[PDB]
């Protein structure tokens, strides 16, 4: 197509210790939702990082609550909105 | 006052925030 492209071949060839993780963050990135539910027949590792991620999201939520009924500047909904999450991101 | 300040530069358009000092004044008996 014309477009310009690194080689990444050539670079995974010679730091495949780096690429693995940034494979790994790259895939965690954009990772599909389940189609089938969870059940009491799959592994104990599987319910362990489901619960995780649940208890991950559940901060999240309860974080961004606690900032929002603080309501600092009691005052643009898109920029108070991006700011309210890296907040909650890095507390 | 860490979550004040990123709430303030991201919608009144690194920084590092030192630790604050306490101030703190009385009218109470002075000895």
């Amino acid at each position: 197509q014309g477009t310009q492209a690194d080689d990444l071949v050539s670079a995974i060839q010679q730091n495949a210790n780096h690429f693995t993780e940034l494979f790994c963050r790259a895939i965690d990135n954009n990772m599909p939702l389940p189609t089938k539910e969870i059940d009491y027949k799959d592994d104990v590792l599987d319910v362990i990082l489901n619960q995780r991620r649940l208890r991950n999201e559940r901060m999240l939520s309860d974080r961004t609550n606690e900032i929002r009924s603080e309501n600092l500047m009691d005052t643009p909904p898109s920029s108070m909105n991006d700011a309210l999450r890296e907040v909650v991101e890095d507390e | 006052a860490k979550r004040i300040s990123i709430l303030s530069r991201a919608q009144s358009a690194l920084n590092s925030l030192p630790t604050f000092q306490l101030i703190l004044n009385s009218n109470a008996n002075q000895i």
